């Protein structure tokens, strides 16, 4: 297996600086050189940088001139990739790829990169449980609310991860410059009775991991 | 809406409103402001619109509380930036959600079902069934029950009305009170 | 120093066969190599076809790569197309930059129309607590994505602080989720608070009471 992890993302106010890593693992990491690769939602996909094996060449798309450094680490068997004097127009989700001579063959999961003034808000964590009838249905559906976070992206796991059949992620709206979107599990009466369920909401650019226990609601 | 059909009788009075500003009572049947006729939930509607229009921004009030007239004073509010009295129509005390295995569901309230009295003590909103079971320290409640729709001609007829008695069980986790009935939304 | 030229929207029915273009803007097409490469939402992209025509294996056997050299194109060919094949498609190649295509989303007709499923809660007690009061409307389970969302209190239209979310697939039907932001004295102001999504004619809506049990 081939993994690839970014790491070094969030928000960087305009101008100043951010270096961004990938950790290479399951390959011969000198014998392949690698790249790194962004992603506007708008523009698509653009090559950002190159690196060669050795780490001789050192290429760049001329999307962006001359700001970028990259660099890797055989030792470590890292990336490097830092970037200086950034503008808003740089924010994208940035995948770090290696390369097998004529293409792309692995990428990672990337690092949302966001390039903006505001500053970084913490989420707020409400429980949601059905205010009906607690009926016989053998079936409910309880969600935990994200509001008011800035910069994307967020991630929900419900009992830190194993509830994952049933469970949907509904996206972001964006009001006021602050982001807002709720998950949801969908368990039997029997589960929610009688064993807890709580959700495990993470947002990596405030650095918070809250957790709340959905509570029937009493009157 | 259901509601504007009915007369203005106020069952929620709300909190830091300008109806609470000058202590209007849960139950005042409104028949004149400054203006206007109010005869229906569809009057003061119309009113309120036609006191923010005219630029209005001092008025009177007539309700009637026990049988009399009261002549109170009220700000009039915008219609245009956000603003209302602070007042909602009867909830009415009708069953909405019966809690599965609840004492209610041990006796046999079904959802549909108005609720008259409680101890012998008539009810008009749903706020006030709650509050008369809020403070019911867990004992023996009785209710006096209306099932199902009547025909027309006969809504006014003296039925025998099926009268339960309940016992209000506690909370497991928390330590309250509850006979398990929802409102109906 | 060239762009690939991609077709945006592109729909096809289950189990038919698509022909994806990616055209070379400036330059001879076979004197480099094209690679082809899927991505789901959200998800990181994937190989489907590199060096031209060559198929990694493990990725299903109705992928295929063409390059007709008369038109300038590369061809990513999809023999009986699946709902797993729903994704976003770019092509790729280089000569001394590398550049992208400029995508195909690639919609799968074929699923019958189903009705969506509205989920409500009200605000939490937490919530509340800081005269707060978010109503989440969440629906799910529905096709195709076209819904219009809006908010009624007591029966009467609402357009105040309503956020509703682009509809976007999951399982093989789409999700959206509504919220109406309210003060925790706008919250106990009414009696009924209505959620009504249109989809497809059809008009489903479910409520939320302030008022509570006893």
């Amino acid at each position: 297996e081939v993994q690839l992890v970014e790491s070094g993302g969030g928000l960087v106010q305009p101008g100043r600086s951010l270096k961004l890593s990938c950790a290479a693992s399951g390959f011969t990491f000198s014998n392949y050189g690698m790249a790194w690769v962004r992603q506007t939602p708008t523009k698509g996909l653009e090559w950002i940088a190159s690196i060669s094996a050795g780490g001789d060449k050192t290429y760049y798309g001329d999307s962006v001139k001359g700001r970028f450094s990259i660099s890797r680490d055989n030792a470590k068997t890292t990336h490097y990739l830092q970037m200086d004097s950034l503008r808003s127009e740089d924010t994208a989700t940035y995948y770090c790829a290696k390369t097998s001579r004529v293409y792309f063959d692995y990428w990672g999961q990337g690092v949302m990169v966001t390039v903006s003034s505001a500053e970084t808000t913490a989420p707020s964590v409400y429980p949601l449980a059905p205010g009906t009838a607690l009926k016989s249905n053998s079936m409910v559906t309880l969600g935990c609310l994200v509001k008011g976070y800035f910069p994307e992206p967020v991630t929900v796991t419900w009992n830190s991860g194993a509830l994952s059949s049933g469970v949907h992620t509904f996206p972001a709206v964006l009001q006021s410059g602050l982001y807002t979107l709720t998950s949801s599990v969908t368990v039997p009466s029997s589960t929610w009775s009688s064993q807890a369920v709580t959700c495990n909401v993470a947002h990596p650019a405030s650095s918070t991991k809250v957790d709340k226990k959905i509570v029937p609601r009493e009157c | 809406p259901k509601y504007l059909k009915e007369p203005v009788v106020v069952g929620y009075v709300q909190r830091d409103s300008i109806a609470q500003k000058i202590g209007i009572k849960p139950g005042d049947k409104i028949i004149k402001i400054n203006g206007y006729e109010v005869r229906t939930w569809e009057d003061l509607r119309d009113a309120l619109i036609r006191l923010s229009l005219d630029g209005v921004k001092e008025t009177t009030l007539f309700l009637e509380r026990n049988g009399e007239v009261l002549h109170l004073t009220i700000k009039v509010p915008n219609v245009q930036k956000g603003e209302e009295l602070g007042i909602a129509p009867l909830v009415k005390p009708v069953v909405g959600g019966v809690k599965k295995g609840s004492p209610a569901d041990q006796v046999g309230i079904k959802p549909g079902d108005l609720i008259l009295e409680v101890n012998g003590k008539k009810i008009n909103t749903w706020y006030e069934l709650v509050e008369e079971v809020r403070k019911s320290q867990g004992k023996a409640i009785k209710l006096k029950i209306l099932r199902g729709v009547a025909m027309p001609g006969a809504e006014d007829d003296v039925v025998k009305m099926i009268e339960k008695e309940l016992i209000p069980a506690k909370d497991p986790k928390t330590g309250t009170y509850f006979i398990g009935l929802f409102p109906k939304t | 120093q060239f762009v690939l030229t991609q077709p945006n929207s592109v729909s096809t029915n289950l189990g038919s066969t698509v022909k994806l273009s990616c055209k070379r803007s400036t330059g001879n097409i076979g004197s480099n190599y094209v690679n082809w490469y899927q991505q789901h939402e959200g998800r990181s992209p994937t190989t489907m076809i590199y060096r031209d025509d060559k198929r990694p294996d493990g990725v299903p056997d109705r992928f295929s790569g063409s390059i007709d050299r008369s038109s300038n194109s590369a061809l990513l060919t999809i023999n009986n197309v699946q709902t797993e094949d729903e994704a976003d498609y770019f092509c790729h190649s280089y000569s001394s930059g590398i550049v992208f295509g400029g995508g195909t989303k690639l919609t799968v007709l074929g699923q019958p129309k189903s009705t969506p499923t509205l989920t409500v809660f009200p605000p939490s007690t937490e919530e509340l607590q800081g005269n707060k009061a978010t109503l989440v409307c969440l629906i799910s389970d529905f096709y195709p994505s076209d819904v219009e969302v809006a908010w009624k209190a007591n029966g009467a239209p609402i357009s105040q602080g309503v956020d509703t979310a682009n509809p976007t697939k999951q399982g093989n039907k789409y999700i959206a989720s509504s919220f109406l932001r309210l003060t925790a004295e706008q919250w106990r102001s009414r009696n009924s608070f209505t959620c009504q999504v249109t989809h497809e004619g059809n008009t489903v809506e479910k409520s939320l009471s302030p008022a509570e049990c006893v």
